[PDB]
This record gives structure tokens, sequence and C-alpha cells, in this order.
């Protein structure tokens, strides 16, 4: 039987538009869903269809055969209270916890489960054609598919079943589904562990399932990013006026940052470059200063009903920072990337971020890019290796909030 | 007695909860009732429609107008707001720039397309209509469509669609030939011999005629040149249709958006077409009967594009067997025009981009946009990005990008030295100038009376405050600012606390929609080195707390 699938109340189904596709993509394409039609996965649609949800063509990491990538970012959204309230997977805390962690990617598991017919109507999309010269080709699926948060959330059950013996011979290793992804996390030397993901890979393929980071995810390495002071054998009124300035934002999210002593001695109206030489006072707020910025910061909880935010500041010579926090100045994780294209860098930023996030929290992040709208939408999917896409939205902040994180 | 379709019909549905329309029909002249009469007739004859009962609960209005020819009016208004949403035909029109060269070409118009096509037989019931009585004394004459109605939701889309399955096996059949489907048109192209391409038309047409779609035959089809949506397609070229710019001692708002229109259209050809000045005299109330005096850029403007205009330009058609070249020049004052090119320098399209992003900017944040306008355009249009050649150094270029806060790619490029080329004008300094003046600057200003002071003190003593009238806290500080900048020698450090003003000014800006960024900008360019540092209010640094303390004055505590 077919799990029953219901919409938002209120709510319609996707209507988003496709941005267009190079020429080898929509060939990519045509090839891949031509296929997937006579396998019965996907089934051409009449225009009495009025939804639609975009798709693209990329590469996964290593190999160099077209995958096809469903956008179905509005989807998840309207039927959020299928896959997380009805038939929510519930996220270990102990998987970031584990020495290692390899991502598998299960996705095919998911074209052998029929998808109920009254949704199917929803899960519409088009393969344009160049130069509006043909009408697009439109399809929509016939099983669970790949991208969609209900997909996971129907698979549960069969799931459960074909992990059942390996859980039962290794109960101290955590396996976390988390859309077209399981990932296995083990405090095993690394040969054990990878001997116990061949093991693993052998169970799901008995079930009929063949198979910006390194093979595997060491999140015991993850560690705070700092922010961290100068420290200077001489101080200029511009240097102490500097750091006056990234001290009193770095006060917004740790208490007790002090800078009373510091702006005594900018007293008056000085030359910026006039040396001023550090009074004791100032010696020992300084320290204080820096040994609050060591520890972490008292009272910020991750928060389950709400939403992750993640910034991202271009800091140049190919290094970028970020922030994850859910109310602002209250961060949950702080870190920096780095090492060619700026919109390259970009995208393995993201990814990267994505995917620390899905194991720390179970949840992506909705991100801030620093970027034109245009120029990301033109680009990302040419570097784009993953089989989920983040919330995003643009943003410009000129500030010295790149000058306050490294 | 045109043919019905024997394709399946699509399943058609009211939007949910809705039931179908129930609108009265209103008694008409018996002239009315009478033209009505027969053309329900004949169409019923023909298929089209068929008489139902008063079992029927539901009704849309029906009209005739007239000539000697009458009308059939219905009034699908009602059934529309009560039927599913379709998925929309055409995403975009194809743009001639993009088609291949064919040996020989064929436009083949659909006659009658709509009624050719079934209609959904659980659907027809909500299509029902009456033709009164006689002064509506007794029941009308009740009828229903069979095939999709002249006026109803879901014509288009069911249309195209029932046309794209019916050329499948065609295209199957006949790989090496294109059909484009635009509206009630097919456009056929073929590489073949002319004999045996006129032999392909009349399978074609047979072959949409066994599926009850009918076509003009040979001696009825267009010929070359084809005029086609304000476009000419000849055989190895292409244009706009012709542009008449009338001659007018006086311009009404009517007449110069209509020009407007006209070269805005003609710039996707003409090479350098102008609009900026035109356009200005558009901004603002303006009845379309309002004359409106030609300033003395928009007639220079206007003659300028009359010259572009006076001979005639073609456009080529797409090789996909080589690479798109765009070259992009800079016009003025925002204003930018770019051309494509396969083979220099036989175009096959131009264009012009002009677009203020933000309040304030400079020509390397244009030009990037201007890139990222076309990189769009090409993908649409031929499905692959162009190399691009800029009035840009390399240099220029990496300078900015590696040093700007925003992520920016520009694809493949060069650079080509075609003046004016795209510089910036000014920088700021990483370090505080030794022996240069220190300027701690600030605005204020209240909030109910709108009066403000905008200032400085100096390391070498001096202030000096202004007072303004009608003004804002971010004016007050930008004020601040452009005093510094008068006041000081060729080199000079200011310290301000407005985030708002030094994230403007860090970004190089070149040119703003405020008289006074420019002022600055202005001021910046003649200036051998600035370095410019922010600090927090309020925190009681040093020269800051005093210009704060003479700016706060009768404004603000
Ligand atoms: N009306 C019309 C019309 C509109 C469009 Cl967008 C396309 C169209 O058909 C064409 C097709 Br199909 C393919 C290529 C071109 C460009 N023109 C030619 O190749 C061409 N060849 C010849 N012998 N005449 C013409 Cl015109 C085509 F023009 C015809
Ligand atoms: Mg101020
Ligand atoms: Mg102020
Ligand atoms: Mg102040």
């Amino acid at each position: 039987e077919t799990v029953p699938v219901k919409l938002k109340p209120g709510m319609d189904g996707p209507k988003v538009k496709q941005w267009p596709l190079t020429e080898e993509k929509i060939k990519a394409l045509v090839e891949i869903c031509t296929e997937m039609e006579k396998e019965g996965k996907i089934s051409k649609i009449g225009p009495e269809n009025p939804y639609n949800t975009p798709v693209f063509a990329i590469k996964k990491k290593d190999s160099t055969k077209w995958r096809k990538l469903v956008d179905f970012r509005e989807l998840n959204k309207r039927t959020q209270d299928f896959w997380e309230v009805q038939l929510g997977i519930p996220h270990p805390a102990g998987l970031k916890k584990k020495k290692s962690v390899t991502v598998l990617d299960v996705g095919d598991a998911y074209f052998s489960v029929p998808l109920d017919e009254d949704f199917r109507k929803y899960t519409a999309f088009t393969i344009p054609s160049i130069n509006n010269e043909t009408p697009g080709i439109r399809y929509q699926y016939n099983v669970l598919p790949q991208g969609w948060k209900g997909s996971p959330a129907i698979f549960q059950s069969s799931m459960t079943k074909i992990l059942e013996p390996f859980r039962k011979q290794n109960p101290d290793i955590v396996i976390y589904q988390y859309m077209d992804d399981l990932y296995v996390g083990s405090d095993l030397e690394i040969g054990q562990h990878r001997t116990k993901i061949e093991e693993l890979r052998q169970h799901l393929l008995r079930w009929g399932l063949t198979t910006w980071m390194g093979y595997e995810l060491h999140p015991d390495k993850w560690t705070v990013q700092p922010i961290v002071l100068p420290e200077k054998d001489s101080w200029t009124v511009n240097d102490i006026q500097k750091l006056v300035g990234k001290l009193n934002w770095a006060s917004q999210i740790y208490p007790g940052i002090k800078v009373r002593q510091l702006c005594k001695l900018l007293r008056g109206t000085k030359a910026l470059t006039e040396v001023i030489p550090l009074t004791e006072e100032a010696e020992l707020e300084l320290a204080e200063n820096r040994e609050i910025l060591k520890e972490p910061v008292h009272g910020v909880y991750y928060d389950p009903s709400k939403d992750l935010i993640a910034e991202i500041q271009k800091q140049g010579q190919g290094q970028w920072t970020y922030q994850i926090y859910q109310e602002p100045f209250k961060n949950l994780k702080t870190g920096k990337y780095a090492r060619t294209n700026d919109v390259k860098q970009l995208t393995e930023a993201v990814q990267k971020i994505t995917t620390e996030s899905i194991v720390i929290w179970g949840k992506t992040p909705k991100f801030k890019l620093p970027i034109q709208k245009e120029t990301w939408e033109t680009w990302w999917t040419e570097y784009w290796q993953a089989t989920w896409i983040p919330e995003w939205e643009f943003v410009n902040t000129p500030p010295l909030v790149k000058l306050w994180y490294q | 007695n045109s043919p019905i379709s024997p394709i399946e019909t699509v399943p058609v549905k009211l939007k949910p909860g809705m039931d179908g329309p129930k609108v009265k029909q209103w008694p008409l002249t018996e002239e009315k009732i009478k033209a009505l009469v027969e053309i329900c007739t004949e169409m019923e004859k023909e298929g089209k429609i068929s008489k139902i009962g008063p079992e029927n609960p539901y009704n849309t209005p029906v009209f005739a107008i007239k000539s000697t020819k009458w009308r059939k009016l219905v009034d699908f208004r009602e059934l529309n707001k009560r039927t599913q949403d379709f998925w929309e035909v055409q995403l975009g029109i194809p743009h001639p720039a993009g088609l291949k060269k064919k040996k020989s070409v064929t436009v083949l118009d659909v006659g009658d397309a709509y009624f050719s096509v079934p209609l959904d037989e659980d659907f027809r019931k909500y299509t029902a209509f009456t033709i009164p009585s006689i002064n509506n004394e007794t029941p009308g004459i009740r009828y229903q469509y069979n095939v999709l109605p002249q006026g109803w939701k879901g014509s288009p889309a069911i249309f195209q669609s029932s046309m794209t399955k019916i050329l499948e096996p065609f295209r199957k059949q006949n790989p090496d030939i294109v059909i484009y489907q635009y509206m009630d048109d097919l456009l056929v192209g073929s590489d073949l011999e002319i004999g045996q391409h006129r032999t392909k038309i009349e399978e074609l047409r047979q072959h949409l005629l066994r599926w009850g779609l009918t076509t003009p035959d040979k001696k009825h089809q267009k010929e070359p040149p084809f005029l086609w949506m304000g476009y000419e397609l000849h055989p190895d070229k292409w244009t706009v249709q012709p542009i008449v710019l009338p001659e007018k001692d006086s311009w009404t708002v009517n007449d110069i958006q209509k020009l407007v229109g006209k070269l805005n259209w003609a710039s996707q050809i003409y090479p350098g077409i102008k609009v900026r000045q035109l356009c200005k005299l558009l901004r603002g109330t303006k009845a379309l009967t309002e004359v409106i005096p030609l300033t003395e850029e928009a007639e220079l403007e206007l003659a300028e594009n009359r010259e572009i205009l006076k001979e005639p330009v073609h456009g080529v058609y797409y090789d996909p067997s080589k690479d798109l070249i765009a070259e992009i020049q800079k016009q003025g004052q925002g204003q930018w025009t770019y051309q494509i090119y396969q083979e220099p320098f036989k175009n096959l399209k131009t264009g012009k981009y002009a677009r203020m992003r933000g309040a304030h900017t400079n020509d390397v944040k244009q030009l990037t946009e201007a890139v990222q306008k076309i990189t769009t355009e090409s993908i649409v249009i031929w499905g692959k990005t162009p190399k691009f050649k800029l009035p840009i150094q390399k240099e220029t270029w990496e300078t900015w990008w590696t040093e700007y806060w925003q992520a920016t790619w520009i694809p493949e490029w060069e650079f080509v030295n075609t003046p004016p080329l795209v510089k910036l004008w000014y920088q700021l300094e990483k370090e505080p100038i030794v022996g240069a003046e220190t300027f701690y600057v600030d605005g204020a200003a209240n909030r109910e009376t709108k009066l403000g002071k905008a200032g400085y003190v100096t390391n070498r003593g001096r202030q000096k405050v202004v007072t303004l009238t009608d003004t804002t806290n971010q004016k007050t500080e930008l004020q601040a600012i452009y005093l510094a900048l008068q006041d000081s020698g060729l080199e000079v450090n200011i310290v301000t606390d407005s985030q708002y003003a030094l994230g403007i000014i860090q970004a190089q800006p070149d040119q703003s929609e405020s008289e006074l960024v420019n002022q600055i900008i202005e001021q910046l360019i003649k200036k051998e080195k600035v370095y410019l540092a922010w600090v927090p209010a309020h925190k009681g640094i040093g020269g800051n707390e005093q210009v704060d303390k003479l700016v706060s004055a009768g404004i603000r505590k």
C-alpha cells in the first residue's frame, strides 16, 4: 500500500519557475529522464497539472556521470507536518561525539516504493528547451523521489528492518538518516571503521541498494573559532581604537568584556599614528578580555523549534568565516573554511557548513550569502555536489563584521 | 464543417469546493436571438455544440454582435474563476538570434485551432448556455460545448498540449526536421533540397489532417521574408520590422512612451541605441495628452538615435559549432551597450544595460552586472555562455575582486582597449597617514524639528560646526565627512562613528543618487591619501567624545 500524504491546510502545491539551463545539462536530463520513464519511476503529465519544482544536473564528488537534482525546497516547506510531526526521524545527540562519521548515499532505496496516487501531481517538474523552441518536457514521480523529505519519512520502517542485524551486532555505532544519506558514526580505529562500513554496504546491497570534506567526517575534531585579539610590542591610537571597536562588538556576545581602561588611554584629540604606552590597568583589562574570549558562551542553547541561521564572510586569500545562530549574537557554532574562484569556494563552504549542521542538529541552516543573487543562481550548480539544498537569501554586509571574526 | 480531433481528452476540474456557473441569461433583441439560432444550428451540425435541457442547471451568458456577419460571444468570466489552474503555455518566446539557418522554412498556421480539439466529457456540462426566447416568455434553447471554447481558461494550454502529442510520432519519424510551436503557428525548417522539403511539408499536413487538424496548402502558405512578432526573418539574416520615428514639433507623453518602446525594440540589433534622456521626461505625474518640451539632452539623444537608425542593420543566425563572443562598451553615466557575435563583426544581436543597483555604485560593479545579465540571456537564447571582451584591465579587476567583501566571478574574459576603460577613481589607505591632520567627525539630527549639526575637531586644535535644516542623522554624518574633506590638505585621516557612511565610502563609489555622496566622491578623487576609520559612539573615545558634544548642542543630549 502507499502511505497517504496531505499538504499544509490551505497550502497548494509548489509553482516554482525553472531557472534556465545550459544545453549540456538539458541533454543530460533528457537522457536521465527517458531512462527513468522506461523503468516506471516518472510519467509524462498533461497541462491539467499546474505545479512545478525546479530540476538541475550535477556531478557527485569524484564521479563524472550526471545526476539529476530536484529542488524540492518549496514542496518540503508545504509538507512539513507530514515529515516532521507525523513521521519525524529523531536525531541522535551521540553522532557528533563519534571519532569518525561516514556519509553514504542511499537515495536509490526510494525508487522501489510507490508514491501515493493523489500526491504524485505535486512532484511535477519540467525539462526546458533552448530558446523556448519546443514546450518543455513535463513529468511527475510515481515513486518516492530523491530530495523530498517525505521519502525517508516513509522509507523509515524499511530502513529499520534493513539496518536491524547490523545495529544489533554493533551497538555502539550510530546510524542516522537525513534526506538521501546515511550518517554512520563509530569510535573505532579507522581501519576497523572502514571495515564496518564495508559490512554495512553488504547489508544494503542485499536490499537492492548498490553504492570540501575528506572520506570521513571527524566531528570530535571540530572546535570553536575564537575571536582573537592582536598582540603588539607597541600600540598606536589607531590600533587601540581598532581594539576598542573589536571588543565593543565582542561584548554583545560575551558578557564581562570591559573597555573603560583602554578608553582612558585615548583621551584628548590625538593623532592616529601617535604611540600610546599601555598602563598596568589597561594591560590587565586586555588580559581579562583575552581570557573571556577563550572560554565558551554561557547561556546559549539550541532550540529545536527555531530555524538555524548561518552568516558567512569573505575574508580574502581563499578564507571564509561563518557563524550559526538562532537569535543574533547567540552563536551556537562559529568556524572557518579555507582554500578556484569566489563562487566555487562559497559553494564549498555552504556544503561543509550544512553537513556539520546535519550532524550536530539534524537540520540545515538558512544561509545569508554575500553575493549577487543572479551570480549565485547562474553558477552554484557548476560546483554543487550534495543531494540536498539549504535555504538561502542574499545580503550585503559591508561592515567590520568581517574584521571581527578574523 | 471542420474536423474534430480524435485525440484523447485532457481531464479537467473545477477548483476544489466550487460548483459550476449559474449566471442568468439577460433578454436579447429578436435580431440577436435570430442570429444566435442560426449560428448555433450550424455549430451543432458540425458537432461543436450539442442541445441539452433544463436537467443541466449550469449557465453562462451569451451575446451576439455584428458589416453583415454576426458573431456569437460567450462570457466565460464565471466559469473561468471556477476552473482549475493549468500549466502556462509559453515560458518565453524564441529569439531569432537563437535560430539555426535552414535551407527551407515553412509556416503552417492551424485553421480554427481550438474548435477542432474535443473537451473532456465530464466537463461539458459546465459550458451550458441559453439562447433566450423573444421577451423571455418561454424556455430558451440550451446547448453545451463539445470542443475547446473561445475565451475559456483551459483552451490555450489544452490545445498546445494536444498539438504536442500529435506531433511526437512525426518528430521520431523525421528527426532532422525542426518544428517550432508558437501559439497557432507551426514553424517548419529543413536542410532538404526544396522539392523534398515541399514533400515533407505535405506529409506533415496529411499527418495533421489525419488527427483532424487542417492547414493551408502550398498555394496559400506564406513566403519569406516572414513578419513575426515585430521581426523580419530572411533566409540568411533577421531584423526588427521598420521603425518609424515620427517627426513632430510637439510631443505628448503618449508619443514619448511610444517612441521609447520603439527604440527599446530597435536596441536588440541596432547597436548604441540610447533612451536614458527620453526616459527622464517620463518620470513624474503625467497625463497621456500632456505635452512635454524636449530638453537639450533629449534632443541630442534623439538626433543620435535617428543617425543610428537611418541605414538598416540586420543580424545573423546562430552557428552551434562556434563560440559566442560578447563585447561591452561604457557609453556614459550608467549606460552600457553590448554586441554578441561569432565571427567579428557580424552580430547575432545587440543590447543595452543601464540599471542602478543600489543608491551608490561604481563602473566595476556595473560592468559585472552587465556581464551577469548577458550571461543569463545567452543561456536562454543559445544554451551556453559567451566569452567576454571587456574594457577593464585584468589588474583592475583583480584588485577589485580580491579586496571586495562580496563574492564575484566573471566567466572567461579578455581585456580590449576600447576606451573609456573601466577603472577605480580613488582608493582608501590601509594605514593611518603620518604627518597628516586627524579629523574626528560627527553629525546629529533632531527627530522633531529636523534641524541638525555637522562638524569636526582635529588633533591640531581646529573645530567647526555647520547647522543644517530639514536633515536626518544619516545626512549629517555624511555632511561631517564632507566638511573634513573640504578643510583638510591633500592627506588626511578621518575618524567617524557612522557605519553607514563608512560602508558607502569603502565600496569606492563613483556615482550616486545623493548629491552629497557625489560631492564627497569629487573631494576623494582630489586627495592624494585618505585614511578612514570607524569607532563606536558614546564610549568616551578621545577625539570622538568632543565632536559629539559639539554637534549635539541644541539638537540632542
Ligand atoms: N513566422 C515565422 C517564423 C518564426 C520563427 Cl521564430 C521561426 C521560423 O522558422 C525558422 C526555422 Br523553423 C528555422 C530557422 C529560421 C531562420 N530562417 C531560416 O533558416 C530560413 N531559411 C530559408 N530558406 N528561409 C528562412 Cl527565413 C526560421 F525562421 C519562422
Ligand atoms: Mg554619531
Ligand atoms: Mg550621528
Ligand atoms: Mg557621536
